[PDB]
């Protein structure tokens, strides 16, 4: 992360793709690294057979400029997490902030 | 003319880390001249031991990502290049590591080689999330005395490897600072004596007193280069 | 050394030369050593060390 | 509010800190600036280009 | 092989004058160079054992700001002659010595009486001229062992004291080459004396100076 930025950088690392955002909140209940499965509230449960979410985080893979596009977990298991908040450090991601 | 010599007083520590070392008797100049000397031979050179290469049981390349494990193959390097390993007798050790459950693997996990001890057995590697998952590997720990990289060791070899060895480059070097100070030092009669305070912090891994000898000693080396000129 | 198009010099000393040489050559009117007397140059450098 | 921030920790408020010297073990005359600047690493790498 | 280092094996030992001197040495170990270079520095300037001069008296003049006939120099002027007059002196500590001469003509260094253990080395140095036959000039000079360079400020005229025999040192360190590895410190003596003892013994006596220093640390 940068020490001296603007107040800017949570919505320009959130509001591009590079990161996952969680759809419905909820619970952790299984992280390894590669992929994310979240229990999801009762209270955001559509009632026909909602279950749970799966996010599989890219991996190692190759972008345009020939750099390495990679993501990784940033949440611990059991914990609780809300909707529309951050899940996978991108690249150049910081807990949900740009960081180059 | 008709000067003193140095003596060496009050080996303080205020943790395992980081102490400071005291010279009691000194002459008016040789303050600075010796402080500077002892912090950059201190600094450069010091014999250290730290850890080369990194065997895991079903890993074939790093840049992969074991199953159960939280972090990459590659974070698991960057944490094992930070292990704080004093080896007593030998060169080359070849740690184990066994663990299962759900929890951090942490360095006190290591299998007790004996005469290797680990200096810091708090020290986080990995996180293990899952009842069946298991990590499995074989640490290499050399001893060496400079700062190596992966492919001068990699051009060094040239001749074959298999497949599953992952190169970590080494970092060996036990001491991170040092500063040092002159002050006005208390012998009777006089009040030109200087005394030298060396404050440093090392990684835990060797001793202050032996390295004060040891730079001492290759500053030694290089003076008797010196003194039998032609 | 000296320029085609005018008779000056190419090889004028740039800005870092240009701040440690004027840095060097001034005055100030109470410093260490003030007002002592010199036998050559490498004396006083010998003092400044 | 720089000032009061650098006044908080026990930091000097001219931002300017006596440095000394790696080489002579002396002390560079005037107080130095010194402080922590983010940079970045473009891609413009030199085994690229010779 | 973790104690072993490199050891150096020099190259020359090229003088220019009976008291100029330049001494290379290749390969040391990569930081090498500024280590050596700057303690051989600091001792060589800051503490050696000389002999020099530290008070002069007039028997004509008893201040400084004030004049002499028959000298085309001054009283300042001939202090600073009196700086730079070069002697060595056996076992003693310290010892007065007296000058004097009337007539016309440069009153230079050999004209000093002999006093017997002192020894001047450059019976060519000029101390002042006098101009008139019936100028005479007569003083008093303290020779005495010192052990470095001490101003006029922290100290009969007093004058100030240069005891360390050299006169310039100054290093460089510059790339050398083991043909694999990439860079080695080379490293530059460049110095002078002031003819009290050859430029070579100097720094064998600072190395020397400072193995004793560390001795009480070698001990293993």
């Amino acid at each position: 992360k940068p020490l001296v930025g603007t107040g800017m950088e949570r919505a320009v690392a959130v509001d591009s793709g590079v990161t996952a955002v969680a759809k419905r909140g909820g619970v952790v209940q299984y992280v390894d690294a590669s992929r994310i499965v979240i229990k999801v509230n009762e209270d955001e449960m559509y009632p026909g057979e909602a279950g749970i979410d799966i996010y599989n985080l890219t991996k190692y893979t190759r972008s345009n400029q020939n750099t390495c596009i990679n993501q990784m977990p940033c949440v611990s298991l059991g914990e609780p997490v809300e909707r529309g908040d951050v899940l996978a450090d991108g690249p150049s991601t910081d807990l949900g902030e740009l960081a180059l | 003319t008709e000067f003193l010599k140095p003596r060496l007083v009050d080996i303080e520590q205020v943790s395992s880390t980081h102490a400071k070392v005291t010279l009691e008797p000194l002459e008016r100049g040789f303050g600075h001249t010796l402080g500077n000397a002892l912090r950059r031979i201190l600094l450069s050179s010091m014999p250290g031991c730290a850890v080369t290469e990194v065997e895991i049981d079903g890993v074939l390349h790093e840049y992969s990502t074991k199953e159960g494990v939280q972090e990459d193959i590659l974070e698991i390097l960057l944490n094992l290049k930070g292990l704080a390993v004093r080896v007593q007798g030998k060169d080359e050790v070849i740690l184990t590591l066994n663990k299962s459950g759900i929890g951090p693997v942490t360095a006190a996990d290591i299998t007790h080689d004996g005469d290797v001890e680990i200096v810091k057995p708090q020290h986080v590697i990995c996180h293990l999330t899952d009842e069946n998952a298991s990590i499995s590997m074989r640490i290499k720990v050399q001893r060496g005395r400079g700062y190596v990289p992966a492919s001068t060791r990699i051009h060094s070899e040239e001749d074959e490897r298999p497949i599953g060895r992952l190169l970590v480059d080494a970092c060996y070097s036990p001491v991170e600072r040092i500063a040092y100070n002159v002050e006005a030092a208390r012998v009777e009669q006089r009040t030109d004596l200087d005394k030298l305070v060396i404050e440093m912090e090392t990684n835990g891994t060797i001793d202050p007193e032996e390295a004060i000898r040891r730079a001492a000693t290759i500053l030694a080396e290089q003076l008797e280069a010196f003194v039998d000129l032609r | 050394i000296l320029s085609p198009a005018n008779g000056e010099p190419i090889i004028v000393p740039s800005q870092d030369v240009v701040l440690g040489l004027y840095y060097m050559t001034r005055d100030c009117v109470n410093a260490k050593g003030e007002g002592m007397v010199l036998t050559g140059p490498k004396e006083a450098e010998r003092l400044y060390r | 509010e720089i000032k009061e921030l650098l006044k908080l920790g026990d930091l000097p408020t001219s931002g300017q800190i006596r440095l000394y010297d790696g080489r002579t073990g002396e002390q560079f005359e005037r107080p130095v600036t010194v402080g922590y600047m983010y940079m970045l690493k473009l891609n413009h790498l030199v085994d690229d280009k010779m």
